RNA sequence: GCAGUCAAGCGUUCAUAGCGACAUUGCUUUUUGAUUCUUCGAUGUCGGCUCUUCCUAUCAUACCGAAGCAGAAUUCGGUAAGCGUUGGAUUGUUCACCCACUAAUAGGGAACGUGAGCUGGGUUUAGACCGUCGUGAGACAGGUUAGUUUUACCCUACUGAUGAAUGUUACCGCAAUAGUAAUUGAACUUAGUACGAGAGGAACAGUUCAUUCGGAUAAUUGGUUUUUGCGGCUGUCUGAUCAGGCAUUGCCGCGAAGCUACCAUCCGCUGGAUUAUGGCUGAACGCCUCUAAGUCAGAAUCCAUGCUAGAACGCGGUGAUUUC
RNA sequence: CUCUUAAGGUAGCCAAAUGCCUCGUCAUCUAAUUAGUGACGCGCAUGAAUGGAUUAACGAGAUUCCCACUGUCCCUAUCUA
RNA sequence: GUGAACAGCCUCUAGUUGAUAGAAUAAUGUAGAUAAGGGAAGUCGGCAAAAUAGAUCCGUAACUUCGGGAUAAGGAUUGGC
């Protein structure tokens, strides 16, 4: 038989195995290609998504019927409170894969992160990095040497970096942590940048910049054990099917005498990790700035924080980000940003976007007012006002 | 971006929010939301409705 | 669409598939058209052709003059009745599904049109936009 | 059914652009036969639906050559299975015809894929009608009409999940491997240009959009409502009212959250090696030649980058490592 | 004209639940129809109580087309117990 | 009691309160449901389902065994005080 109507497969095989993730957090399976020409700076960052909202701007795409015309778009917020550096570590080549040889760590460490190593913190002695600390209190002795031990070696350097989470609304009380590769030149200088940056806070405004393209790396939502119709977009079967229709019928023939890996079957749907590329930035966030929510054109002292607050997340008191679109990951999740891998021309990765207006309307409803003030003006006084 | 009023209810309609309805008499109406629109399909009286 | 499109088109939610019937907004002599195809359409298993505003289709006349009836002819939508999105952000829907007739290349075989039409078919097929008194 | 060979002739002329007689060599098992080897202490019997994979003798998509190829469109051919290969009337249909969109609407296998996956329309029981035959019960690849579609909890395989043992425990992390994916068209310019007597009539670059597929999200639009949140209506009981009860969630209007939708939105890479082919140099063969040595460029190819799991017997780094 | 019949299918009827060739020929309904309807008739093999032709009403009978209706389908989603 | 009504729905007298229970709320299911735009394109085939649904008032075909067809079709109205 010669299947009668020859149509698309369902699915992408190159996202298998569709399973839960090792971790809630998404590792960076690659980093940008460095040039030994630059200043030191990172290749990434970490942030906590908080939601979406809507954006108005003016398009400059010369040939679009909307050229120099208004449009709307859909963006998200990513809480980017200033990352911390705590220790770096070094990697060197092999015949068989890059390989670590030291992890250097700072002297003083925040309690809000060393809880990462613990699982039952509240009954502990906390006893951590302590015999390491006493490696300091000597000038540099056991410590600087390793940095030199790295400079001697170690093609590739990275940074162990974490968050001042407590500023975020959440009650995780446990910072996250990760590596980042550096992409200046002169590793001997890279480490030195770092050695300075030990216990030193870092903000993205240094790193990323508006109208820049990036990738995003994060762990998609969880929905759970799902059926073969949704997990793969197969057909639903007709009304008169015995033993259910939300199925796939012929999972395989007689021979080959088995079930192929290529067949829609049940299984977890979500908590995967994905790589979302080329989402432009439209604005940087300043926690120490009212009018984060403003533009050239709007000009009210409005932040990004919506009336009644974000759903499930809350305020945006820290710094933040705006990125075009709908990124993988849900509210309250840690999101690994990343500069691109390459140079995209596209006539869109090159547009200097200017903002006209940002919607702050509540999303816990069908919001009208950006603001109580506006709201108060319109409706006027009520039985609550005096 | 321009700000409008609800052809039923009387609200500012910020961009890409609410809907529009058209009528073969060329006439236009704007709606903040499905509520007002549904009242409209119910061919109702925004002067006997209170919260307008 | 195709030969006559005065440019191109940002997608809009397809809401007039085959088997469908849509009024006639012209003065040609037909009250309805029977949408059966679409031009340049997709191609897929037991998906149907779908059609939208500005699109050019093939249809047939049920109700009207016999020179028209009982044969195929090209049509062009001007009204969808299904809510599409304009990049200004808004969602709009006419109250009717309405189209007109034409030759392959965009000549209204009628002489005028009634009721509103959409800027899409307007700027995409000129002659329509001429014989239109109205657009939105 | 598919392919070749020799070349009588056709093609204005011309055997071999394209074709091909008379004869002839073979190939495939996707027709049908032929045989009866297995299976009659029973392998579920046509077709359709869905789903995946695979082949090449390729319709299209890429790159190139040949033409009686000026352009245009077409045709013969080549590496290539990567990617795609439709909507519908009638028929139980396979097959076939018609319509229409199309870039294109190719052929095929997988126990004539696929019935513990559907269906059960035809066939193929029993009932029943008709026609022909038959004395008659009754027969008819002759027609018609109605006619029970069972079981998985086992083993494996597929998917997803957990997991003892490697001093413990925790955190970060490398990558053997395995898989992989993006595809297609139109509009504008070029360009009424190139070409051509003209009729007609292009191409790459470049910009804007879309098609199919995929993966994520759900700000807004829409959908869904047991938020039984709000309000409304009937019927009945609570003496009245108030507040409420039952009405297999009583019904209705809204209806946040959540979920979700090409009914919504966003995104979908860059380098190398190469095939075909055309070529550089240059021998044989004192000439020539893309070739033998050598060498260049170059495809939807291949491998990488990149993306996804992380080997449960692949690993490093690192913190801390119990006292009465 | 002729062979032949015991008689030679009358009247009516049809590709019909009987018509292989047959997806008969024409016209219609359709964008399109092996279908359905109408009509034609050398009818393999119609046909007169083996009952013929027709037929109002009735029919859980079969078959076709149209309106309304709708998640049957496009194209799939959600809630409930 | 509503209502035409020993219809369905609710209630009084009388009798029951019995069917293995608890926490959870994923798939596939069973039974009920809802769905934009479209409207049978699925389909063997409109199977299932959805719509219509009562009462009053009007209007009412071809055909007809003149008895029917006929709830024909098809339209309007309906509350409460």
């Amino acid at each position: 038989s010669h299947r009668k109507y020859e149509a698309p497969r369902h699915g992408h095989l190159g996202f298998l195995p569709r399973k839960r993730a090792a971790s809630i957090r998404a590792r960076v399976k690659a980093f940008p290609k460095d040039d030994r020409s630059k200043p030191v700076a990172l290749t990434s960052f970490l942030g906590y998504k908080a939601g979406m909202t809507t954006i108005v701007r003016d398009l400059d795409r010369p040939g679009s019927k909307f050229h120099k015309r208004e449009v709307v778009e859909a963006v998200t917020v990513v809480d980017t409170p200033p990352v911390v550096v705590v220790g770096v570590v070094g990697y060197v080549e092999t015949p068989r894969g890059l390989r670590s040889l030291t992890t250097v760590w700072a002297e003083h460490l925040s309690d809000e992160v060393k809880r990462r190593f613990y699982k039952n913190w509240y009954k502990s002695k906390k006893k951590a990095f302590t015999k390491y600390s006493a490696k300091y209190a000597q000038d540099g002795a056991g410590i600087e040497r390793e940095l030199a031990r790295i400079k001697k070696y170690a093609s590739v350097v990275r940074v162990l970096v974490h968050t001042q989470i407590r500023k975020t609304p959440l009650a995780q009380k446990k910072a996250h942590l990760a590596e980042i590769q550096l992409n200046g030149g002169s590793i001997s200088e890279k480490v030195d940048w770092a050695r300075e940056h030990f216990e030193k806070t870092v903000a993205v405004d240094s790193v990323f910049e508006q109208n820049e393209m990036i990738d995003a790396i994060a762990v998609t939502k969880g929905h759970g054990f799902e059926g073969v119709t949704h997990r793969w977009g197969t057909k639903k079967l007709p009304r008169k099917t015995h033993r259910g229709l939300r199925k796939v019928a012929c999972i395989g023939a007689w021979h080959p005498a088995h079930v192929m890996w290529s067949v829609a079957r049940a299984g977890q749907r979500g908590y995967h990790s994905r790589t979302s590329i080329n989402h432009k930035i439209y604005r940087v966030g300043k926690g120490d700035d009212e009018a984060n929510g403003a533009t050239s054109f709007d000009r009210t002292k409005k932040t990004i924080t919506p009336m009644g607050g974000f759903v499930h997340y809350g305020e945006i008191k820290n710094d933040f980000i705006m990125v075009k679109g709908c990124i993988p990951g849900n509210r309250k999740r840690i999101v690994t940003l990343r500069k691109s891998l390459y140079t995209n021309t596209s006539r869109k990765a090159l547009e200097e976007v200017s903002l006209k207006w940002i919607d702050t309307a509540s999303k816990f409803g069908k919001g009208r007012f950006q603001t109580p003030a506006e709201k108060h003006a319109f409706m006027g006084t009520l039985k609550k006002d005096l | 971006m321009k700000v409008e009023i609800d052809s039923f209810s009387g609200a500012k309609i910020y961009p890409g929010r609410g809907t529009l309805f058209v009528r073969g008499d060329s006439k236009i109406f704007r709606f903040q939301n499905s509520k007002s629109a549904s009242l409209f399909k119910q061919r109702k009286n925004p002067r006997r409705i209170a919260w307008t | 669409s195709g030969n006559g499109a005065q440019g191109t088109k940002f997608r809009i939610s397809l809401g007039l598939p085959v088997g469908a019937i849509m009024n006639c907004a012209d003065n040609s002599g037909a009250r309805n058209l029977y949408i059966i195809a679409v031009k340049g359409s997709g191609s897929r298993l037991n998906r149907l052709p779908a059609a939208s505003l500005g699109d050019m289709v093939m249809a047939t006349v049920k109700k009207g003059k016999p020179e028209l009836r009982k044969k195929v002819m090209p049509a062009i939508v001007v009204r969808q009745a299904k809510s599409w999105r304009r990049r200004d952000g808004v969602f709009l829907y006419f109250e009717d599904n309405a189209g007109v007739i034409a030759n392959p290349k965009g000549e209204m075989k009628g002489s005028a049109i009634t009721g509103p039409v959409g800027k899409e078919c307007a700027d995409l097929w000129p002659r329509v936009a001429s014989n239109s008194g109205v657009v939105v």
